[PDB]
This record gives structure tokens, sequence and C-alpha cells, in this order.
């Protein structure tokens, strides 16, 4: 399984430019495929949104209109049509693997990134701690708050947790919360209730530094929160 | 007295009608093994029959009872126009089916391979689409106390010739090559017995083909020989308004027979109804 | 040695009757029986396109996968009637299904004499195949997971295999059987399972020795169908006879039969609830018959599906009964 | 052949000798499972429609 | 719902339209099922069309055909005849010199045939019986008789008369008025038992179809 993006580059502000995802090692057509961004300082913000069969479409308030998402299932790849580039959409652009079924792992896998430059009612994630100093092999918690219930009525708390280590595109390490992800060792752990949580890492080693992002998926306007930097 | 004798006739007759109709499309949509291209068709003449015996017939009996049309112009042109679209769509129907049964007959390759829901639902459109163009020319503009249908001479050609004339043809010739291709088959598949089988089924095709064509006919032909030649009477011939009531409620008699022959007498469609 | 054979059955017969001190009927004769089991269709799972033969439910009681003769495995999520995934045979013709426990893996089998493992959680998004396991030179009639890599299968080859699935290789062949084995249960702990076959006899089989502890010999005709009781000291066997029979595994002997005078059709699949004092019995009849475990009184009836109830099963946590058929229809029942 | 009728009565052999119980004391225990449990069994007792999944 | 609700409904949308696409294309397949005993003619007639279950899949004149191959099923067949309670027709392979033959080859055939034909899964099945190996029989009836196979023949040696009565004694079987029995004679060396099936499954689709219409 990888997700190559291609495009990014270098652009005056209001051109245009086209974002491709080359999947592969992997069945792309049953993904609903995300594209988010990353301002080069800031944390995540998820742009938009291609459902399996190019059937759903969302995009960002920020984003829609301008924006395009589109896939070609034949050939595997997802595409970002950007029109009217503002300064502000200067960021690394992430393809973001989803499927969506009973107990599946949404956004566990995303793609390397590719950096475009661009030259001069939404649920809240907050986490209000950052850049927290931690020792390797002691616990930490990492909290979050949600201005709106992320637990549904189905019984399910659509909080998601992220690593983004250093240098390293995002990583899923839990997607429902308290569900951990495939291949993440079984000493992060996820719990909360309603809108409070916190994501608890047993023995850190030193490759848990990093930002740890939330996400809801409750609404579809996916917010993470700023994200909870681990520092030596 | 006399009135009354009327009312309980029609009205059971439009009761029975109802009744019929509606119980073979509840048996369509009922049951799985009945959603079937044909059976979709059948259901569909079910439906168009429903149609008339929900329409037309209780307007044309409150005609026939107060011997007057104690209703609006508006709502007499709205009788004569659904009149016209259901006994059209009717006729059509049977025409339809008719014409899946031919394509069933003699291209079992189509049957397989190229015979869709969607090809059932097309001859039902065209069946009312037809419906409509021979209903809708007289509220266009074509054409006393009574509610008579247009007695133009062209539209009287081309309603009775669009509605009977063309369908009895169609219906005739389709029917004939089914009988060909029945006998075809049988006299293929033919020990005595066999002989006795094929005789059998050569009696079954011949009574079928009766029952279907003779009710067919027996219903709307009386009907529509008179409303062909009658406006050509305009002056000379008139009809005595009892043999008009007569010739229409056979006409009208075809909607509650069609369950009958196409429903009620299908095996597929008897077991179904025991089902419930 | 046939007279050796016919003088050992009939100590083993004996034996029984030893033991047969009063029946189950006896025993239960002042319970309060269960009044009207009256379930409804709470779900109606549409989709296959063709006779379900199998259907298995998930651990976490919400999934579970059916198996139709249109070549597909349908992996559904009850509670919304979701179709999680559908997974495209290679052989149409399966006539059994099972759901792993861990719900990583779906097994399923039939005339093309293989138990096809799919892993339903990859790193590609789609259900793959993930071990072929072939060995039995009759169809796969029934399949059960022991665990992620152990499966146990019955075949019209008369034997039960246990396989391990890395190696796809038979570790046990169980042997014993002389007509077609039809049905498999492993027991809640796993270490032992019944099958049921066409010899009309059911043998209890210990899982890691591979030999047939013990043989029950009640049913009349072909068994089709055979369920542990929920705490493994029992099953009950579905037959084509119209009857279902209660076999205790301690007792040895069968010791309640679940008949009617107005059933003469032969007997799909049976299970029981989650205390086991309903035993639910698909029939040729086309629906589900639900017996009272304890007093063999006809407790319900599951009427609904257009033909025969091919398959039944009822959740780890006991909530809903779902019963497939030959009208192509799973519908889960509460 | 032979071989055949040895294993069908070293089979029949290993069979035999089993710890059989009494009938009585099976159908206790399945009573006792059966009463032990009928509470958590939806099936025999339904639950309310807010502890039912498939409501 | 949720939004993953609503994207698992989408995928359980998008599967079912999937499902539909295949039983669209399933139903225009003409299912055939073959059968036979051992060394009749099942093995050269799929030569001629072209491990538990073996598929056959041909297109003749637009017709798409699945020949199901069950003889490797060396098991009791009421358990999984069934699954087959829907095909167009069956296939019955039966070796004509096989009435000299025990291992009766001929009696084994028939009593095939009568439980394949009274089974209750075909009652309205039509069958395609193929008299195998024809020209074999027609070599060893000259030497031995009708005689061997059926002692109540007392006919004619002539390997015409002697074929008929085999096939006489096939379709004796029938007894259902619903069902037809298509009997061809075939010598491994014919390339046309390919329109053999296809003139009988042909005619059993214009025959199903005329008893729906209420004309056969
Ligand atoms: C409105 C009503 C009165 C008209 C009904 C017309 C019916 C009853 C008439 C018209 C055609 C007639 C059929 C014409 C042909 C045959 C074939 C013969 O072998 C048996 C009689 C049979 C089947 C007739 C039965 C009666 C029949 C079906
Ligand atoms: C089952 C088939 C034969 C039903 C056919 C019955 C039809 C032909 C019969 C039954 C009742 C009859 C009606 C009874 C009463 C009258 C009133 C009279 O002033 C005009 C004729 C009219 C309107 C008859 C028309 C024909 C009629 C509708
Ligand atoms: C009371 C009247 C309105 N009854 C009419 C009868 O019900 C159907 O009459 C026709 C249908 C189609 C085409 C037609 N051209 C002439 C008549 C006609």
């Amino acid at each position: 399984v990888q997700l190559v993006e291609s495009g990014g580059g270098l652009v005056q502000p209001g051109g245009s430019r086209k974002l491709s995802c080359s999947a592969s090692g992997f069945a792309f057509s049953s993904f609903g495929m995300h594209w988010v961004r990353q301002a080069p300082e800031k944390g995540l913000e998820w742009v938009a949104y291609i459902s399996s069969g190019s059937g759903t479409i969302y995009y960002a308030d920020t984003v829609k209109g301008r924006f395009t998402i589109s896939r070609d299932d034949p050939k595997n790849t997802l595409f970002l049509q950007m029109t009217s580039l503002r300064s502000e959409d200067t960021a690394m652009y992430y393809c973001v693997r989803s499927i969506y079924y009973y107990g599946s792992s949404p956004f566990d896998f995303w793609g390397q990134g590719t950096t475009l430059t661009v030259s001069s009612s939404d649920i809240v994630m907050t986490q209000a701690t950052s850049s927290v100093p931690v020792t390797p092999g002691e616990s930490v918690s990492i909290s979050c708050r949600s201005s709106k219930s992320l637990l549904h009525s189905n019984g399910n708390t659509y909080l998601y947790w992220f690593l983004q280590r250093p240098g390293q595109s995002p990583q899923l390490l839990i997607y429902r919360m308290s569900n951990l992800a495939s291949g993440v060792p079984d000493r992060f752990s996820g719990s909360g209730s309603g809108t409070a949580f916190t994501l608890t890492i047993s023995r850190l080693e030193a490759e848990d530094v990093g930002v740890y992002y939330c996400m809801q998926h409750l609404e579809y306007p996916l917010t993470f929160g700023a994200g909870t930097k681990l520092e030596l | 007295s006399y009135q009354v004798i009327t009312s309980l006739l029609l009205g059971t007759l439009i009761f029975c009608a109802v009744l019929g109709n509606a119980c073979v499309v509840a048996a369509i949509a009922l049951e799985r093994s009945l959603q079937n291209v044909a059976n979709y068709l059948i259901g569909s003449l079910a439906v168009t029959d429903l149609m008339v015996s929900v329409l037309v017939l209780p307007m044309a009996a409150l005609y026939q009872v107060l011997n007057k049309w104690t209703l609006g112009q508006v709502t007499c042109d709205l009788f004569i126009a659904l009149d016209v679209l259901c006994c059209t769509s009717s006729i059509w129907h049977l025409c339809a089916i008719a014409l899946d049964r031919y394509w069933a007959i003699t291209d079992p390759i189509d049957y397989v391979n190229k015979r869709t829901p969607r090809r059932a639902a097309a001859l039902i459109s065209l069946t009312w689409l037809i419906g409509f163009l021979i209903s809708i020319p007289p509220m266009l503009g074509w054409r006393p106390d009574a509610c008579t249908i247009s007695k133009d001479h062209g539209y009287t050609i081309y309603s009775t010739f669009g509605a009977f004339y063309i369908p009895l043809l169609l219906m005739l010739v389709l029917y004939g090559r089914i009988f060909r291709a029945a006998r075809f088959r049988i006299r293929k598949t033919v020990a005595e017995a066999k002989r006795k089988m094929a005789l059998a089924r050569e009696r079954k095709t011949v009574k079928t083909l009766g029952i279907i064509m003779g009710t067919f006919i027996l219903c709307w032909l009386p009907f529509f020989i008179v409303a062909l030649v009658l406006p050509f009477c305009e002056s000379s011939c008139h009809m005595p308004t009892l043999l008009g009531a007569i010739i229409n409620w056979l006409g009208y008699s075809n909607s509650l027979l069609n369950p009958v022959i196409y429903a009620y007498f299908n095996k597929d469609f008897q077991n179904a109804f025991k089902k419930i | 040695l046939r007279q050796e054979a016919e003088q050992l059955k009939n100590q083993i017969r004996d034996a029984r009757k030893a033991c047969a001190d009063a029946t189950l009927s006896q025993i239960t004769n002042n319970i309060d029986p269960v009044g009207r089991i009256q379930m409804r269709t709470r779900r109606t799972l549409r989709g296959h396109l063709a006779k379900i033969y199998a259907m298995h439910w998930g651990t976490d009681s919400r999934l579970l996968v059916s198996a139709s003769q249109d070549g597909k495995l349908i992996i559904w999520d009850s509670y919304t009637t979701n179709k999680v995934h559908a997974i495209p045979l290679r052989s149409s013709w399966v006539m059994t299904c099972a759901y792993a426990p861990s719900g990583n893996y779906v097994a399923c089998g039939g005339l093309d004499n293989i138990c096809s493992i799919y892993n339903l959680k990859t790193r590609e998004g789609n259900v793959r195949v993930s071990r072929e396991l072939a060995g039995h030179t009759g169809y796969l009639s029934c399949c059960r997971f022991l665990d992620d890599n152990q499966i146990v299968t019955s075949s019209g080859d008369t034997t039960c295999a246990l396989w391990d699935i890395e190696t796809g290789q038979q570790t046990t062949t169980f042997t014993g059987h002389t007509g077609d084995v039809m049905s498999l249960s492993l027991a809640p702990d796993t270490r032992l399972f019944v099958s049921g076959a066409c010899d009309a006899s059911a043998k209890l089989w210990d899982v890691r020795e591979g030999m047939c502890r013990q043989t029950f010999t009640g049913h009349e005709s072909d068994i089709n169908a055979i369920c542990f009781f929920p705490n493994g000291n029992a099953f009950a066997t579905g037959s084509d006879d119209a009857t279902c029979r209660l076999f205790d595994l301690r007792a040895d002997q069968e010791l309640m039969t679940y008949s009617h005078d107005n059933i003469i059709c032969g007997i799909t699949s049976v299970s029981f609830s989650k205390s086991g004092r309903l035993l639910l019995a698909g029939y040729d009849d086309f629906n589900c018959n639900v017996w009272d475990a304890l007093k063999a009184d006809r407790a319900g009836v599951l009427a609904g599906h257009d033909n025969r109830v091919s398959c039944l099963g009822v959740t780890d946590d006991g909530m809903a009964v779902a019963t497939g058929s030959w009208d192509s229809f799973l519908k889960i029942w509460n | 052949s032979i071989a055949q009728a040895r294993k069908l009565v070293e089979q029949l052999k290993m069979e035999a000798n089993i710890d059989r119980i009494k009938v009585s004391k099976a159908a206790a225990d399945l009573m006792a499972y059966c009463e032990a449990h009928a509470k958590e069994d939806p099936l025999l007792t339904p639950v309310p429609a807010s502890e039912n999944p498939f409501r | 719902l949720s939004a993953e609700e609503r994207a698992a409904l989408e995928r359980s949308k998008a599967i079912e339209k999937n499902l539909k696409e295949d039983g669209i294309s399933a139903a225009k397949d003409v299912k055939l099922l073959l059968l036979g005993a051992g060394e009749s003619g099942k093995n050269t007639i799929v030569k001629q069309m072209k491990t538990g279950i073996v598929e056959t899949h041909f297109t003749f004149k637009n017709l798409h055909f699945r020949l199901f191959d069950v003889g490797a099923q060396r098991s009791e067949r009421k358990k999984w005849i069934h699954c087959f309670e829907d095909v167009t027709a069956i296939i019955f392979c039966v070796a004509l010199s096989g009435y000299d033959q025990v291992l009766n080859r001929m009696h084994a055939s028939l009593k095939l045939f009568d439980s394949i034909c009274n089974n209750k899964f075909f009652i309205d099945t039509s069958i395609i019986l193929f008299l195998n190996k024809k020209d074999l029989f027609g070599e060893k009836i000259k030497k031995s008789p009708l005689t061997i196979c059926f002692p109540e023949y007392t006919g004619p040696n002539t390997y015409e008369d002697a074929a008929a009565y085999i096939q006489a004694q096939f379709e004796s079987k029938n007894r259902s008025p619903n069902k037809e029995i298509y009997c061809h004679m075939t010598c491994s060396t014919d390339t046309n038992n390919i329109q053999v099936v296809f003139d009988a499954v042909t005619d059993i689709i214009i025959a199903n179809n005329l008893r729906g219409c209420g004309l056969y």
C-alpha cells in the first residue's frame, strides 16, 4: 500500500494546478479519498473528500467552489483541481486513504504529500496542551476537547488520533475513540466520553516523538485539533 | 325498481372488476415469484383495467343509471378522455402481452439474453402513450345534457383504428404466428401416448387462443364496429341506445375478463393466490 | 469380527440403557413452559440472487456472513442491513460458510471440495482468498473456525478434517463416518466437535487427539444440522426424518426428540438460544420452528420465508436469530 | 477387509469404555444451565425495545 | 446517520448495484447439469463442448451455456442435487456400448436416469439424453444381441432397432408431461453435439414459454 502525491511546486497567487495521487498496492476504487493539508507550521486541516465510486464529494468551506476533488479508478489516481490559489493555500497536501464499513479503520493510510507553495457550525477539536516534554518509558496522556459530543446515537465516538512524526506523513493510531489502528503497538490507548478525550501512551519510545492530532468524523467538515507535539 | 336492477348489475360488475384487477396487482406486488416481464405486463394490464374500473366504470354507470349526464361539461370531457385513454391502454396491453409472448415463443435467445423488465416498462409506456394520443385530440379540439364521444369522421377513423382495429390486426397476426409456432413445436415433439398428448396440446393451444382472441373480439368488436360505422350513419342509421350500452359494457367487461384470462387462468398466479 | 462388533454395539446399548433412568420429559414436567415465543422479522437481508445455503453470525453479534449459490459471500451489518462485503467466490456452488471468531476471516466451500479462507482485513481494502484448503474428496458441507489458524471442515467424502490455515494442510483427518458428513458444531471450549452425517449418526470428535469419542444414533435419516447446547455437554441434531434430537455427551444417548405430526419435511439447520432452552430448527416446509429444548414443546414458529429455510443462527449474545433460505433472503428475528 | 473390521472393533471398544452419567443428572444439568441463564436469553425473555438492537 | 454511517450505506449501495449487475449477467446463462455414469460419454461431450465440480462455459449462437460436470462427486447425489434444481436441462450421457458390459452398465445407467427423472427437484426439468458410442454399439451389436442387457427385448438385432429399443427404455422413465427427453445418438467423432444441445435448449425454452402462455 502506497499513495504517491504529485504536483505541489510553486505557483503565483490566483493561479491553478492539479494535485495528483498515484495510488498503488490496494483496492483504490473501494476507498474513500481525502485531501488533508498542513500549513508549513500549523496543524492538519481537512480539505476535500471523494467517496468510493465518486458518488459523494465534500469540501471544506474555505476551498469549496474553488477546489475540485476527483478520482480515476482505472488508473488508481486521485486529483485535486485547485483554482484561484490564495496565499492561504500554501501547505503540504496529504492524500488520505479511508474506507467505511462497520468496523473499518478510516484514515488509516496517508500519502507522503506534496508541498504546494503560493507566493505573496463546524465541530471544534481543542488540544489545549502542546509541545509537552516527555521522558521515554513513562506514560503520557494527550487530551482533546470537542465543541460537540462526538458520541453518536449509534454508540460510536468519531474521534481520530494521528501521529505526525517529524518529517513523516501522519499515521493513524486510533480511529474511533478507543480503537487501536493496525500496526500500532498496543501501548497507545484512547478514551474519553462525549466531548472530552485523552490519548494515553503507556511506555513512550523515541519514535512517539511527534505531533498528535485529533480529528472528528461525526459531522462531515472534518476538523483537526491543533496538534499536541511531544518532545524529548 | 327498473333502475335499481341496472344499478345493482353495473355496480356488481364494477366491484368484480375492481376486486379482480386489484387482486392481480396485489398478487404481483406480494409475491417474488410473480415479478416477471410477462407478469409485469399482465399486472400492468390489471392496473390499466383497475383504472378503467375505478375511473370510467363508476361514472359510466352513473350515466347509464341516470340515463343522463348529471355532471359538468368539464367532467364530461374528462370522462371521455379517461374512458378512451384507459380502454385504448387496456387493448394495447393485450397487444403488448401478445408481443411479449410472441418474442418468448419465437425468439428464445432474446428471451434469455435481451428480455428485461425495461422492455416490459417500455411496452407499458407505449400502450399508455397510444392511449393518450387517441384520447387527447378531442380535448385539444377535434369534435346537450348527454356525454358522448366525438363523432368526427376523421377522429372516428383515427381512434377506432388506433385503439381497436390496428390492435386487433396486430394481436390476430401475433397470435396466429404464436399458434403456428406452437403447432410447429408440438409436431416437432412428435408411443401412441405421445401423439395423444400432442393432440391434447394442440387442443389446449386452440382453446387458449380461442379464449384470448374470442374474449377480446366478443368484448370490443361489437362496440368498435358501431363506433366506426355509426358516425358515418350520422343521419340514416340510429343505434337503439340499448344495443349501444350493451356493446360499450361488453367492452368494459373486457376489463373484468382480462384478469381471468391472463392471471386467474395462469397456474403461477393461482399458486401465488393460494399463498395468501 | 462382525460378531465382536455386534457384541460391542450391544454392550454400548446396554450401558446407555443403564443410564436411561428418567427421560428429559419426566424431569422437565414441572418447569413452567414458555408461552409462545413470538419473534418478528426485525431485518430482512436482501441482495442474494439465488438460494442461500449457509450463514454464520459474527461473534460481535452484529456482522454475519451468508453464502449463496449466486457465487457471492456477503457480510451483513445486521443492525443496519448494510452490506459490509460482497465476496465473489471462485465456485458458486458454496454450501457452507464460517465467520472466524476474531472476525478477520471468513470461510466458504461446497461442490469444489475446497475450504476457501478469505481475509476480511487486509491492507488492500478488498477481501481476498488467503488460503484454499484442498484435500477433501467430497463437497464441503460445513466448516467452523477454531481460531485464525485452525478450521474444522466436514465433507461429503465422509470425513471431517482439521486444517492448519497457514500451511494449508490437514492437521487431523476425522474418519469414521460412512455417510456424507453434513454438519459440524464446535464445543464452546473448541476442544471437541460433533459432526452429523448421512449415515444417520452423530459422532463426537476430539480435536487434538483426532479420534471419535462417541457415536450417537437415534435418527432414521440423514442428519443435516448439528449444534451443541450452550454449555457443550449436549447437542441437537437436525435430520431429514423430520425430527430433531438432543444427545447428551456424558449420558451418551438421546435425551429428547423434537418432532411433530404436522412436520414431515426435512430439517436443514438447528441452533440454540443463549440459555439453550430454545432449539430453533429450520425446515424444508419454508419456516423455522422454535422448540422448548427442555420440554420438546413447539414454542414458536418463524414463518416468513418463501422457500426452504436452509440455515439459521443465533447471535452469541442471544439477541437475534438470522434465518437464511432458498428464497434468497435472510431475516433477523427477535 | 479384515483390517476394516479390526478398526471398527477397536473404535467400538474405545467408545464402549467411557464414564457415562445417568440421564437424570444430564437432564438436571441441562435444566440448571437453562434456568441459570434464562434471564440472559433475549429470545427466551424478550428485552425492552430500548435494549433491542434490532428495533 | 453519521458521516461514517452514511459512507457505509453508500458502500452498501455500491455493493447492491454490483450484486444486481452480477445477477443480471448470471440470469443470461443457460445452466446445464451433465450427468451419466462413469465410462459413459460425459468426458467426450465435454471435449465436444470445448476438484469436485467441473464447470464448462461455452457460447453457441449467442447463447451462453454453463455446463456443470459433477461426476467427480463420488458421494450421495441427493445431498447436492438440489443445487442444480434450476438448470435449463440435464444432459444425461449413456454409453450405448454398455448393454454388453457389467460393472450391468446399461442397467446402472437406466437406474440413474430413472432417479434423475423422478427426482423431486427435476420434476419439470427436460433432459438432453445422449446415447454415446453409437459406433462401438454398432460394432458390438452385430456380434452379440441386445439380450444380455434386456431379456424382454424380443426384437430385431439390427443396430437401428436395438438403439431405438434402448432409447425407448430410457424415455419410458420420463412419466411427466411438463418434461421432455431429447435423445441423440453420438459416436465421439461427430462435431454437432453442441448443435444438438443448443436445439434441445431452444426447444426447452420455447416449450416453457408456451406453457407460460397456456399453449403447451
Ligand atoms: C363477454 C363474454 C361473454 C365473451 C366471452 C367469450 C368467450 C366465452 C368465448 C369466445 C371464444 C370462445 C372459444 C373459442 C374457441 C374455443 C376452442 C374450443 O376447442 C373450446 C371452446 C372455445 C374455448 C370457446 C369457448 C368460449 C369462448 C372463449
Ligand atoms: C362476465 C362477462 C360476461 C360480463 C359481461 C356482462 C355485461 C355484458 C352485461 C351484464 C350487465 C349488463 C347491463 C345491465 C343493465 C343495463 C342497462 C340497460 O339499460 C343497458 C344495458 C346494460 C348497461 C347492460 C349492459 C351489458 C351488461 C353490463
Ligand atoms: C361512453 C363512451 C365514451 N365509451 C367509450 C368506450 O368506453 C371506449 O370507446 C373508445 C375507445 C377508444 C377509441 C374510440 N373511438 C371511438 C370510441 C372509442
